[PDB]
């Protein structure tokens, strides 16, 4: 089910999710560290919540026939989590289950 | 800052009902919405259904006749009661506030919104089996 | 006719216009007009039925399309239909399935749906190419005839005129197609006029001129896709592909402001032949959605929009937003039996038009509802 | 100039099946099949024809 990706430390992670857009969507990301519940990085595709850095950010909802992403800069080790992508859009129903994530490798430990 | 314990039996026999407390402090019960989410291991988070007052409760479909999603305003607990639990409600078990908001792409007027949720405050869950 | 690609209402059946046409005032001359009894209006209606009808002839027949219907909502939204059928290809020996999207007044229930007229009539599509766009139409007199306008400023309709003259011939006459409203017409100079052949019948329409005009803005939202469809050899269908984006409705938009200043206008000079009663607005009462809706061709797409949220009020001594309906298989001047499918356009679409008058009817307090379906009460 | 706007018979150029079943103890009965307003469905229909 998970994607992997392996970013040294300083570089751009990119993460995705899900099938094509259809309509307008907001898209809500979460980070998850193995033995920790999940907590919210973005919502509303864009909108981080206190004490996320500006280096999470991702696409807009706006477009269509694209999938989610977000992009993380600068990786730091302590990004080194699981991340969720709760997808929300106009045509289809709604998603009770949380897409498949990706894990986020982070090199040089 | 609002704090969600979590307990449980640990450990519940099949064909048989789960409940799962989750302690609220920080916060009152009836100011905000609930969620209760499960995590299989090894899988990707599952939406259980959400609660609050006024009757704004729904359920995922697939659990739409097996849970029941309660909140006790007196003892400010929020709990989750789980019918005929199997091998497939082996997961680990979460309760969380949740906030929401509406996403507007047409005219109002015409009802061209979606009210989406998220949450943003997690406890630390419980472990549930089902043997 | 006289005037100034493949419009349908340029077949050049007629001549080219005199780029400086003359008017000659007669001075002295009283003459009694009566629009009601007028002949120019029935020369008006048969010739653009006739327009409409040859422009439609060297085109696809969608006889072909009438086959059973397997028509479904499984990726459209969370009124229009997904809809699969089996149709020929240009060889008469193979057959394919192929999907389109058809909206829901198109199609009746009876594997599950059939076209709306297909135990009708035959539907003709529009041709692809002829654009339905309103071109100005003069109309000129032969030898041994002449056109009088008259040229007061207060006439309504009826009666003596004091100031004629004579003209080689017509204004240009826009051949828009409505309902309810009347778009982009000429307006009063200096009042609004509300004329009528008999102001006191029930059976009558009466004509309501602005003097002002107020604008509509309209639009179809939805980001359509043209598909093309090959039916037969060198016949192509068109069908309306996946929608991309969002799917919502269409609508067009009044200034609340300018509509009240318009009514308030309109009241006061019909307790002009009404005495000083309560006058109420009210939504049409029923029937066909051709009468009951505001119709009009915007952008080739045929709209048809719910006026009852300006018709709906009191009168004694912000915007509005109408939803609106599209449909693709229409039948135009009221004839039954020869239907027309509009081949969907692709990308959004927008139009402003001008309102300049107003079709009401009184029902048997005064009560008036706007209407009249008959193409005639335009011209 | 009558006899243009309408209908051709062309679709009733078919197989009949005609026999004499219950008209008499020069006009048959005939059963055959038809198209009808939809182009992927039949059905079978009867009529009097004289012989
Ligand atoms: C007839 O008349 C009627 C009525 O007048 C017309 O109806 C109107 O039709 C239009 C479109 O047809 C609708 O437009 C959409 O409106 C929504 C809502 O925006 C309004 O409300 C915003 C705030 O409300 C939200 O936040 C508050 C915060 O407290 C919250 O309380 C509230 O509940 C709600 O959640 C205002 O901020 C916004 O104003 C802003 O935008 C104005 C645009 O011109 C600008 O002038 C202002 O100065 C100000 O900047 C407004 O008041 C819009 O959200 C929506 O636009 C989004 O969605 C479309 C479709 O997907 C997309 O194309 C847009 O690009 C945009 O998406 C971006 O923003 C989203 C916000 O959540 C975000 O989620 C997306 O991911 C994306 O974000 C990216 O871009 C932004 C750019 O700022 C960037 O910041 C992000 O970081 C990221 O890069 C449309 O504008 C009207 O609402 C509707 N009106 C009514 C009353 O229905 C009708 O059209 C007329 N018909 C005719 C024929 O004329
Ligand atoms: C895909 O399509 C489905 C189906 O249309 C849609 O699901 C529906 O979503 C809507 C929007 O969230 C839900 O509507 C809410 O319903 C509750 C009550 O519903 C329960 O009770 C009824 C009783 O018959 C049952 O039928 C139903 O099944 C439920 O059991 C309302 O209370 C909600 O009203 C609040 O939210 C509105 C906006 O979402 C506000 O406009 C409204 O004013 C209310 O908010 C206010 O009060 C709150 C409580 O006091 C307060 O917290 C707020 O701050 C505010 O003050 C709302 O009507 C609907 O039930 C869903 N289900 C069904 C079957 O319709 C999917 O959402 C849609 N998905 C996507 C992605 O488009
Ligand atoms: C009352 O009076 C009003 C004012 O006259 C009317 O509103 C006007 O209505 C007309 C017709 O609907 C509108 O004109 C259309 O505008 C479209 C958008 O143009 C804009 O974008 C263009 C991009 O290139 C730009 O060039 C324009 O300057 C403008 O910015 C046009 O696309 C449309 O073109 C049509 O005619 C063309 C003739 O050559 C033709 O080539 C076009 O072909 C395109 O579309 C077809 C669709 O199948 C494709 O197949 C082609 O490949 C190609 O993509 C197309 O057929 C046209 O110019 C006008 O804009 C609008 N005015 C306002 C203010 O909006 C009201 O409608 C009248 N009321 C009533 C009831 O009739
Ligand atoms: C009688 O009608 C004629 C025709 O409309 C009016 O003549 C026009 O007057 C305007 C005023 O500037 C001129 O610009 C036009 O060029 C004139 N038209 C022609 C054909 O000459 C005339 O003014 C009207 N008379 C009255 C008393 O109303
Ligand atoms: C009409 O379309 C529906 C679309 O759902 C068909 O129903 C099922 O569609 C799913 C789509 O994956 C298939 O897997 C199922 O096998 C379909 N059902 C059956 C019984 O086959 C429906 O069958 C279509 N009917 C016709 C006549 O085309
Ligand atoms: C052709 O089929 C249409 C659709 O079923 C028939 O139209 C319906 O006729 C009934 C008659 O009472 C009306 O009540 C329905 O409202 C009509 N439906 C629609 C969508 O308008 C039509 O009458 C049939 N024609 C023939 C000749 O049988
Ligand atoms: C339009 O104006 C004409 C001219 O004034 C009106 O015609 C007169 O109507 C009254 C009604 O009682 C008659 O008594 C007059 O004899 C009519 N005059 C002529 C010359 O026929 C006409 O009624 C007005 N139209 C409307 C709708 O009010
Ligand atoms: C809709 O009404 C507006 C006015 O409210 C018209 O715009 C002006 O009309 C005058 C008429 O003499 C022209 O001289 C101006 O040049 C027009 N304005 C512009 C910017 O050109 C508008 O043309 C009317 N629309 C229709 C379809 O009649
Ligand atoms: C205009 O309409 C009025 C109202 O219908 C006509 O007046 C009626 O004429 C009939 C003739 O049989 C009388 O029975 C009614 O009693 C009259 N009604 C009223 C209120 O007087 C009037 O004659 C019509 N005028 C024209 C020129 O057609
Ligand atoms: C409606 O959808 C079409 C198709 O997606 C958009 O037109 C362009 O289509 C090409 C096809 O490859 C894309 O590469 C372009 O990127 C599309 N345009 C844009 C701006 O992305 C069309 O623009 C859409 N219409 C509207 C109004 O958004
Ligand atoms: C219909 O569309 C027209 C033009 O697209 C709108 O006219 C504009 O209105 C704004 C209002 O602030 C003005 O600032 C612009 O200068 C106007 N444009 C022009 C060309 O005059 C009109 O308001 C729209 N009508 C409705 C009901 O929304
Ligand atoms: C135009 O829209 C109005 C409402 O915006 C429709 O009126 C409603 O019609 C339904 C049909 O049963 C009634 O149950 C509602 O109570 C009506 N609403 C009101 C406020 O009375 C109207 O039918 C639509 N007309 C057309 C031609 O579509
Ligand atoms: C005409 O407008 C009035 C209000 O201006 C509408 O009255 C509403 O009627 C509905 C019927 O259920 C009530 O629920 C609303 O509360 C009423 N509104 C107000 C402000 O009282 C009336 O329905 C409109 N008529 C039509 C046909 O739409
Ligand atoms: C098209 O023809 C095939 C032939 O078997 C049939 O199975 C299918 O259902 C037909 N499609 C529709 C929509 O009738
Ligand atoms: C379509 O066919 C199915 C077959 O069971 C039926 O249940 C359904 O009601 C039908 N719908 C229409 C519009 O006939
Ligand atoms: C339209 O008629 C009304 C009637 O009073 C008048 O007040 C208004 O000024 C007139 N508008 C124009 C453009 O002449
Ligand atoms: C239109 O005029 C009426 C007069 O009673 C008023 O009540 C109504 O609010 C006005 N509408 C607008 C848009 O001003
Ligand atoms: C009509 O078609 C059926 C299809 O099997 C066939 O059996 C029947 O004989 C045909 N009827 C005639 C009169 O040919």
């Amino acid at each position: 089910a998970p994607t992997f990706v392996s970013v040294a430390p300083g570089q751009t992670a990119r993460i995705t999710c899900g099938e094509e857009s259809l309509g307008s969507r907001s898209v809500i990301w979460y980070q998850q560290r193995p033995g920790q519940a999940p907590s919210l990085i973005i919502y509303n595709n864009n909108d981080r919540p206190s004490g996320i850095p500006d280096r999470f950010s991702g696409s807009p909802g706006s477009t269509f026939g694209t999938t989610a992403t977000l992009t993380i800069t600068s990786v730091e080790a302590g990004d080194e989590a699981d991340y969720y992508c709760h997808i929300w859009d106009s045509r289809r129903p709604t998603n009770w289950v949380f897409g498949e994530g990706t894990t986020l490798i982070v090199l040089s430990q | 800052q609002v704090h969600l314990q979590e307990s449980g039996p640990g450990l519940v026999k099949p064909s048989e009902t789960l409940s799962l407390t989750c302690n609220v402090s920080g916060t009152l019960v009836r100011d905000n919405y609930w969620s209760w989410i499960r995590q299989p291991l090894g899988k990707q988070p599952e939406w259980i259904g959400y609660v609050h007052d006024s009757g704004d409760t729904n359920y995922n479909p697939s659990l739409k006749s097996r849970v029941h999603l309660s909140l006790d305003k007196s003892k400010n607990l929020v709990s989750l009661r789980l019918t005929g639990v199997t091998a497939a409600d082996s997961a680990i078990y979460y309760c969380a506030t949740t906030k929401h908001g509406r996403r507007i792409y047409g005219v109002v007027a015409f009802k061209e919104w979606f009210t989406y949720f998220y949450m943003d405050v997690w406890g630390k869950g419980t472990s549930v089996t089902v043997s | 006719c006289a005037s100034d690609k493949r419009n349908v209402w340029a077949t050049h059946a007629c001549v080219p216009t005199d780029p400086n046409p003359q008017e000659i005032v007669l001075e002295n001359v009283t003459e009694n007009f009566n629009m009601w009894k007028n002949n120019m209006v029935e020369q008006m209606h048969t010739d653009i039925i006739s327009l409409w009808d040859q422009s439609l002839k060297p085109c696809v027949k969608l006889t072909p399309l009438c086959v059973t219907l397997n028509c479904t909502n499984v990726n459209v939204t969370n009124e229009i239909k997904n809809c699969s059928f089996n149709i020929t290809t240009e060889l008469r020996d193979k057959k394919k399935k192929v999907y389109a999207l058809f909206y829901r007044l198109d199609v009746v229930p009876i594997s599950n749906y059939r076209l709306i007229n297909c135990n009708t009539s035959a539907i003709t599509q529009a041709c692809p190419k002829v654009s339905f766009e309103p071109i100005p139409i003069h109309y000129c007199a032969p030898a041994g005839f002449a056109i009088l306008k008259c040229n007061d400023k207060k006439f309504n309709g009826t009666g003596p005129c004091k100031n004629v003259s004579t003209v080689q011939c017509t204004h240009g006459i826009k051949p828009v197609v409505s309902t309810q409203l009347l778009l982009n017409g000429s307006l009063a100079e200096e009042e609004i006029i509300i004329r009528s052949e008999n102001i006191t019948n029930n059976a009558k329409t009466i004509i309501v001129q602005l003097n002002e005009s107020v604008e509509i803005n309209c639009t179809r939202p939805n980001n359509n896709t043209r598909k093309s469809i090959r039916i037969g050899p060198g016949q192509w269908f068109y069908a309306t592909g996946d929608i991309i984006g969002d799917i919502r409705q269409a609508h067009c938009n009044i200034s609340g402001t300018k509509w009240n200043k318009t009514l308030q206008q309109v009241v006061k000079k019909l307790r002009e032949h009404f005495n000083n009663k309560t006058i109420i607005f009210n939504p049409s009462s029923g029937g066909d959605l051709e009468i009951t809706t505001h119709s009009f061709n915007c952008g080739g797409e045929f709209f048809y929009c719910n006026t009852s949220g300006l018709f709906n009020s009191t009168w004694i001594g912000d915007t509005i937003t109408l939803p609106c309906r599209i449909k693709q298989i229409i039948n135009m001047w009221q004839r039954v039996g020869q239907p027309m499918y509009a081949p969907p356009i692709q990308g959004k679409i927008r139009c402003v038009s001008n309102i300049t008058g107003l079709l009401l009817t009184r029902d048997g307090t005064e009560t008036f509802r706007p209407g009249g379906g008959d193409m005639r009460d335009n011209w």
